[PDB]
């Protein structure tokens, strides 16, 4: 589904807050 | 007030990808009642398309939560998500009045007669908001909203097949979106399969032709929208 | 029952991230927070991850804008450089404000009614604070800067003197912790000597007790033992 249509045109890593959803 | 201050927002908002900002700012730029340039043109519908695109994004996943709530037959829990569906659709709603409203008095109004390049923008713009709208819309308030996407489209066609080549970006993207209403929003898939047909083919017997990756890729989804409706 | 408030608030939150509406997320588990009730942990992680959302959109603008300011000023542009600074000033009071909420929230609800046996709550919610004190201490300057700064450190250390005592070297939160206080002084304090220890030791503790976690428990913890290792890369 969902036909496609015309398109538009190191910092330090912390802790990713995973989601439980 | 200075038109290039605002312009120069609408740039910064962009690059920060604060896109309501940079709606807001290519607003004000539109109502100073000037012409927009290419530029301004492109900035005005980047700004409202990711604007728009965000709460479309968000209907459909809330829509579809609904739906599957409705099956289950949670009542209680339907009530909620209807409201949280509502919600968001108004806003859409407004957005799309919001850019509407634009076209119909400062954009499309002011464009001369020899402006074609602008008018075609202009009226596939209008076409592309009115079904964003019937998307999200039932009944006679679709169908509304759906005979004022088609003529609004049709114009720009018909204005695009006089004045621009088959392989013009613009009535590439014309004619994408426009067989994209007739599949999805009025249920007219040979209509729509036709139409896709017509601008591929036309767009490469005049394959001889400096914005080739523009072109193409518009040329691509056209080849993938055949492919998926078969 | 269902009409109740937290019910409502919680449905909302919850519809509100599978549209990624993280400001509305956020302001749905702010209002529940407000009740004066505990947090679960699946509330607890609605409402880290409706304003980690939040404030890193802001975050994110806001480091783009700021990055413009600096070429501008070198560039020297008057009349484009007071327009720029202008753009990050206001983007600067959004996060202002959405940091302020947080430690609100923490200093008013979630720390305070933490009883003392509630390790694990304390931990994760100490951690927060000094989490959106640092976000802070990102934009500010002068004596303000130093007072968040402050503050940020003293919250990590508390919850970081916790967790050594009451929670196992793999433990994902006692991980988190030490991977963003190392972050915090290696990019607020810079102090990168610090930093490396402080993740090294984190990394070598847990590392040393991987092999008894169940397979999803190894999941978790290496995903963040892979940040301390991706870290500590970079910092020399």
């Amino acid at each position: 589904l969902r036909s496609c249509s015309v398109t538009d045109a190191p910092r330090s890593l912390s802790s990713p807050t995973v989601t439980l959803s | 007030g200075d038109r290039e201050q605002l312009l120069q927002r609408a740039r910064l908002a962009e690059q920060a990808e604060r896109y309501d900002d940079m709606a807001s700012a290519m607003k004000a730029v539109t109502e100073l009642n000037e012409p927009l340039s290419n530029e301004d043109r492109n900035l005005l519908s980047v700004a409202y398309k990711n604007v728009v695109g965000a709460r479309r994004s968000s209907w459909r996943v809330i829509s579809s939560i609904e739906q599957k709530t409705m099956a289950d037959g949670n009542e209680k829990k339907l009530e909620k998500v209807k409201a949280y569906r509502e919600k968001i659709e108004k806003e859409l709603e407004t957005v799309c009045n919001d850019v509407l409203s634009l076209l119909d008095k400062f954009l499309i109004k002011n464009c001369n007669d020899f402006q074609y390049e602008s008018k075609v923008f202009y009226l596939k713009m209008k076409g592309d908001y009115y079904r964003y709208l019937a998307e999200v819309a039932s009944g006679e308030k679709k169908n509304s909203v759906v005979e004022a996407s088609e003529a609004a489209y049709k114009e720009a066609f018909e204005i695009s097949k006089e004045q621009m080549q088959p392989t013009h970006p613009i009535r590439l993207g014309l004619a994408l979106n426009f067989s994209v209403f007739y599949y999805e929003i009025q249920n007219a898939p040979e209509q729509a399969c036709l139409l896709a047909k017509q601008a591929f083919d036309d767009a490469i017997a005049e394959l001889d032709t400096d914005s080739y990756k523009d072109s193409t890729l518009i040329m691509q989804l056209l080849r993938d929208n055949l492919t998926l409706w078969t």
